[PDB]
RNA sequence: CUCUUAAGGUAGCCAAAUGCCUCGUCAUCUAAUUAGUGACGCGCAUGAAUGGAUUAACGAGAUUCCCACUGUCCCUAUCUA
RNA sequence: GCCCGUCGCUAGUACCGAUUGAAUGGCUUAGUGAGGCCUCAGGAUCUGGGAGAAUUUGGACAAACUUGGUCAUUUAGAGGAACUAAAAGUCGUAACAAGGUUUCCGUAGGUGAACCUGCGGAAGGAUCAU
RNA sequence: ACCCACUCGGCACCUUACGAGAAAUCAAAGUCUUUGGGUUCUGGGGGGAGUAUGGUCGCAAGGCUGAAACUUAAAGGAAUUG
RNA sequence: UAUCUGGUUGAUCCUGCCAGUAGUCAUAUGCUUGUCUCAAAGAUUAAGCCAUGCAUGUCUAAGUAUAAGCAAUUUAUACAGUGAAACUGCGAAUGGCUCAUUAAAUCAGUUAUCGUUUAUUUGAUAGUUCCUUACAUGGUAUAACUGUGGUAAUUCUAGAGCUAAUACAUGCUUAAAAUCUCGACCCUUUGGAAGAGAUGUAUUUAUUAGAUAAAAAAUCAAUGUCUUCGGACUGAUGAUUCAUAAUAACUUUUCGAAUCGCAUGGCCUUGUGCUGGCGAUGGUUCAUUCAAAUUUCUGCCCUAUCAACUUUCGAUGGUAGGAUAGUGGCCUACCAUGGUUUCAACGGGUAACGGGGAAUAAGGGUUCGAUUCCGGAGAGGGAGCCUGAGAAACGGCUACCACAUCCAAGGAAGGCAGCAGGCGCGCAAAUUACCCAAUCCUAAUUCAGGGAGGUAGUGACAAUAAAUAACGAUACAGGGCGGGUCUUGUAAUUGGAAUGAGUACAAUGUAAAUACCUUAACGAGGAACAAUUGGAGGGCAAGUCUGGUGCCAGCAGCCGCGGUAAUUCCAGCUCCAAUAGCGUAUAUUAAAGUUGUUGCAGUUAAAAAGCUCGUAGUUGAACUUUGGGCCCGGUUGGCCGUUUCCAACGGGGCCUUUCCUUCUGGCUAACCUUGUGGCUCUUGGCGAACCAGGACUUUUACUUUGAAAAAAUUAGAGUGUUCAAAGCAGGCGUAUUGCUCGAAUAUAUUAGCAUGGAAUAAUAGAAUAGGACG
């Protein structure tokens, strides 16, 4: 009777499970952008392989086939609108080539670091969670925002966060009492 | 299976009613009436979903029981009444009137119309034959029988309906070059006015249509609804007059209205 | 290995109408079977035209069980000549 | 060195097998036949030729019970006969070296056991050759 | 009858290897990952086992058809060195 | 998103399997478990059995109220408000559950009714009812009720006394008109008449009309309007016996309002006269809509250790009937001997409901679908049936079988594959809770009812987001270029910061709660708010550390480890992988080109029948309008910033001896038509462009495009759910009384339909001419 609540998975999994070449490599990415799960990496490989064998499929169509452009130009719009594809690259032969790290450097937990304002890449992840920084009045506690380079302009802290103008905060207030 | 089904699950509901899946389990099963079940729309969705006058279903019943609503003239208090294409819904409060007319996306659109226009009607005649005592009658897409029409009305033609009373006065004909309205398939919504009609004795005569953008298409004759003369209709078409904007056409103009 | 023979019972088959022991042992049929049947075999003392083994068909032949049937019986009673 | 078979131990699997063996389902002959329905009657009454209960005739439909048959799916069994684990132990030496009678195939008979012998083949021979 | 030359169709041999193959070797076993001329048949690890079971042919011996349970990490091929 | 790796050997290359590996809307179990969202869940085994409670009832101004009912008000002395009980009506055939049976059945896509039923909704439709008489309105016979009773016992009911109707059962009515039938008289002719009845709809039958391929005459039997007395004189379909109508009758004669509510008014010739408003229930017949029932074409899994099957006792057809709502061997009677099959019939199997779909990502495939949506089947097993529009119903009845409860032993009652809960079965699956607030549904109906449905609980089924920490200062130390001033940081004292997990005023949330969102007060330093699960010889990432054991115990998916220094066991330590999760078993997909159409292998590794014939099946050489010319205008891109100029890529039509079926008119859009860049313009003259009627057509396969096409699923656009899985929203002002975009697109592909193409591959054609045009 119920209508079926749709779901899906967000992470693939390496077939060879112990390729230490790719396993060190995986961790360098992990301990760089501040990730907890190697499946935060496996996750963002997944969409990439989707974008690719979405995109790779379009360059088979006869050049400028009706739908190849509609969702072609729909695709490259989506990725510059988050700023992973750079503005030179909006004719979609180069979207096949989005090496993974581009996606990670466009996180929230990442740019909150590259804007200064994160002493470490992990001071980032720790304050995002804790009622700290926002974009509008809209607090965000998801270190995987994928900020869209438009709203990257306003990433100052929140008004209720006692690091960007607030009341003292919970344990300060009786360190002083 | 032991007689009449009287329930309608969701996702059995007609898509063009645009109900969200999770609001329960069921759509409102339209009642029996003028319009085919799958080819109609009930009052409770009109007053609740597309037009958002009422919040819940319980309210829609409260609304109708005050004789507020009229369709084609009459009080018509059936919460699930099968109101269909080309009906008129006068609304006593607000002095609003709506003719029921498709988009070119094929759904039922909200379309306010004049008080003058709110008192005539058309119908694709679906049958014509003699009857009791030999008085001929026409019957049309909407479920009414007009006794004593002219011998010149054959079948497949539209008819003006006074609907303060019964009779017809004018009857547009089905010939090469009359304004048509596709009322099925999903060329549903597109418009205009002939190319020609392939006979195909045995069934399923094919109707060729040329929209007023020099774009052809074909649909079956059962689903072509002549509505008059080139560019000269006999009712008020809705916005964009059904000329099947492309996906890129539609989103090029989608971003044409770009600056606030 | 050994004594010994003319040769030392092969293929087959069995408590077989051939087995003492013996109402053999195991199974089977039964409530219960010195019965029957199927198995077993150092078989007192099975065995090859002393013919061996197997066999459809046949039998007023010996034997076991089932169905039907019944005064054979429980348990006797009555009639006719 | 390798290695074959009978023979003996332990364990497991499946097979054959007296029990005219057992069990579960699907049909189904023949026999008996509930019930409601249709129908011939009936006439407690209850009425203006009608009604109508009990009862009843004959039907089609047909559960079901008794005894069979058939199909499918299972399955107990004295005992018999395989295989395996399995490499070993007993007896021998079959094959592998011309394996000490070259080997193998088909067929036939014989032998504790591998095996032996006859007839015709093959070389994968131990001979690409007068 | 013999000699010489050519040409059809035979039984084979020889030299090559373009080519093939795991190799031994192969004018097919070639013209296959640059994979498609037509068509028939069989095989899918080794044992179990061509056993069991049914069907069928036979006078018989046996022929054709022909499983599974279980067991097992090999068994096999060609070549190299000992 | 096109990958391999470990194991045959002394070493080698193979064939080959085993093991490894990864996924699973895939079940289970094990260890571990904090937050948000999401939210499947007694399918598998046993469609096995069920205690108890609940899951279907329903009233409007408008069928029935003398409750000895409450309430009194209020014009109301018939009724009137309110209304239990009860009748009447309607519903109970939807829903929800389960997957047992079912293999040409269901189902799917595509059809058919000119092959039928159709409550309801919606739209139409009724001057006729009598007779050679209540219409100011006709009849009892009953519930409730009262009262007397029975029984251990039930939604048991008996005897008696009342009374209602939109229940039951009856039974009047209305204009004109015309057409048919009889026809007393009169009067004989060319012949006509007074008035007598008949003629609603529905049923049954027979007869007729229902035209139409282009035009005309003569006559026999009747016999219609006008005499200038010779005489003259129209529906639909491709398609019907269709719609409709006419005639003679037929009928235990259908319907044709004895109903109800709100108002009450006109109009005298003042009659209890005559009239008349709005809307409710009904009522035939037609149409509509919701349906149903059959039905066309094509498509199912394994099986030949199933080859013949179908008529006993219908098998295949014919005729006639019967029965049905209707077609039909559905059934019967008579007659015939047919029907299916290697192009796999028939039988068997199925741990089989079908589908939408799910899993697995080079592709081609392989596997799965009890399970939210559609269809079907069932309600312990059968069969039978009442009611009804609709049921072969089971929260209906009846019978049998099985199960099974109560008892006073006489009898009575039960059907969870509804909700929950219980027993059983098993590897295997949750509360005997809350609400009609939403979603919808039903009733007499805005109100009542709804275990449909939604709420919470249970809930590591799956799915998403992602806490268990974050910055210092210092101190020996490295290293930058003696430690100096740049941190690599390893530090076993420190340090002030931050926060939800939790807790909790509060508001929010909600039907009432609960959580979540928001938020005072609390709420973190190692004792913590303390992460797990596996593993560390190889495949395979991480130690030949230490202790134990001594072929023991144990490990080891596989190769292999342990018999006294164990890289493998039991541990301590350290280390790796994944991480709120991770291991194990079973299945399954990838890897697997080990099922091979794509795409395998067959000399010796597994595998060419000893041999040839040979039916089925598969396959099968070549050759029939090619080539040339005129034209039209399309779509990219170029030089220019679309007219014309260049290339190239496609569409059509022409003429080249050149069906394009074909005419009979209707049509003509086009020209041979009447300074050629440019086009209006009637008076001779294009065909096929297709209407619609006629006549007549060799059969296919393939490919194009298109229609028909359910949602959810999938692919995918838009949208910043705080992110994400999702959802189908949302976004703007004048946020004082509105503005506005949406809710795409794609996808079906086998079969059917429609359409363009004429290569490729078939079929057919003139040879005894029984040929072709006329
Ligand atoms: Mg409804
Ligand atoms: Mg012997
Ligand atoms: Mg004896
Ligand atoms: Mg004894
Ligand atoms: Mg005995
Ligand atoms: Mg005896
Ligand atoms: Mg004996
Ligand atoms: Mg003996
Ligand atoms: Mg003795
Ligand atoms: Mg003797
Ligand atoms: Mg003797
Ligand atoms: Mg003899
Ligand atoms: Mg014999
Ligand atoms: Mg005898
Ligand atoms: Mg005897
Ligand atoms: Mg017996
Ligand atoms: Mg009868
Ligand atoms: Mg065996
Ligand atoms: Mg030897
Ligand atoms: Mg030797
Ligand atoms: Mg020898
Ligand atoms: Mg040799
Ligand atoms: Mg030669
Ligand atoms: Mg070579
Ligand atoms: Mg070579
Ligand atoms: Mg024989
Ligand atoms: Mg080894
Ligand atoms: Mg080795
Ligand atoms: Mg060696
Ligand atoms: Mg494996
Ligand atoms: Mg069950
Ligand atoms: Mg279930
Ligand atoms: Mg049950
Ligand atoms: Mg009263
Ligand atoms: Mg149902
Ligand atoms: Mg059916
Ligand atoms: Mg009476
Ligand atoms: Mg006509
Ligand atoms: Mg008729
Ligand atoms: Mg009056
Ligand atoms: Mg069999
Ligand atoms: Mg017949
Ligand atoms: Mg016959
Ligand atoms: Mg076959
Ligand atoms: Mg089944
Ligand atoms: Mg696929
Ligand atoms: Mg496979
Ligand atoms: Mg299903
Ligand atoms: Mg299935
Ligand atoms: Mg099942
Ligand atoms: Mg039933
Ligand atoms: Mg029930
Ligand atoms: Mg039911
Ligand atoms: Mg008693
Ligand atoms: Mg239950
Ligand atoms: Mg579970
Ligand atoms: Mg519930
Ligand atoms: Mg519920
Ligand atoms: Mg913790
Ligand atoms: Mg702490
Ligand atoms: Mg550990
Ligand atoms: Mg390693
Ligand atoms: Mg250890
Ligand atoms: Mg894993
Ligand atoms: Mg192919
Ligand atoms: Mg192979
Ligand atoms: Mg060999
Ligand atoms: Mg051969
Ligand atoms: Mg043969
Ligand atoms: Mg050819
Ligand atoms: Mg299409």
């Amino acid at each position: 009777p119920r209508a079926p609540r749709t779901y899906s998975k967000t992470y693939s999994t390496p077939k060879r499970p112990y390729e230490s070449s790719r396993l060190d490599a995986e961790l360098k990415l992990a301990g760089e952008f501040g990730l907890k799960n190697k499946k935060e990496i496996y996750r963002i490989s997944f969409q990439l392989s989707k974008i690719r064998r979405a995109a790779r499929d379009l360059l088979t169509r006869d050049e400028k086939d009706p739908k190849r452009l509609f969702e072609g130009n729909a695709l490259i719009r989506r990725l510059v609108r988050v700023g992973v594809l750079s503005e030179d690259k909006k004719k979609l032969d180069y979207v096949l080539a989005l090496k993974v790290e581009d996606f990670l450097e466009r996180r929230l937990q990442t740019q909150v670091y590259k804007l200064g304002l994160a002493k470490s890449v992990h001071h980032a992840r720790v304050l995002i969670t804790q009622r700290h920084i926002a974009v509008g009045k809209q607090i965000v506690n998801i270190p995987s925002f994928m900020v869209r380079l438009d709203s990257e302009k306003h990433i100052d802290f929140a008004p209720t966060s006692p690091f960007g103008g607030a009341r003292p905060g919970r344990v300060a207030r009786r360190n002083a009492a | 299976a032991r007689g009449p089904k009287k329930h309608l699950k969701r996702l059995a509901a007609p898509h063009h009613w645009l109900l969200d899946k999770l609001s329960g389990c069921y759509a409102p099963r339209p009642s029996a009436g003028p319009h085919k079940l799958r080819e109609s729309l009930p009052l409770i969705v009109f007053l609740r979903n597309r037009l958002k006058y009422a919040l819940n279903g319980r309210e829609v019943k409260a609304i109708l029981m005050q004789r507020h609503v009229k369709v084609d003239g009459k009080v018509r208090t059936d919460t699930t009444y099968p109101a269909g294409f080309m009906d008129v819904i006068t609304l006593d409060a607000t002095n609003e009137n709506f003719r029921l007319v498709y988009d070119v996306k094929g759904r039922f659109a909200v379309h306010r119309i004049t008080d003058e226009e709110a008192s005539y009607k058309l119908g694709k005649v679906k049958k014509v034959q003699l009857g009791k005592k030999g008085v001929p009658y026409v019957v049309t897409h909407d479920g009414r029988t007009i006794r004593y029409p002219d011998p010149n009305i054959k079948v497949n033609d539209t008819v003006k309906i006074d609907l303060a009373s019964g009779k017809i006065t004018d009857f547009i004909k089905f010939d090469a070059g009359k304004l048509v309205y596709v009322t099925g398939g999903r060329n549903l919504g597109r418009i205009g006015t002939i190319v020609h009609k392939e006979r195909h004795d045995g069934g399923f005569d094919l109707v060729h249509i040329k929209d007023s953008l020099d774009n052809t298409f074909v649909t079956r004759l059962n689903n072509v609804f002549v509505i008059g003369e080139q560019g000269k209709p006999y009712i008020s078409l809705p916005k964009g007059k059904g000329i099947k904007l492309s996906i890129a056409e539609e989103r090029d103009r989608r971003r044409a209205q770009q600056g606030l």
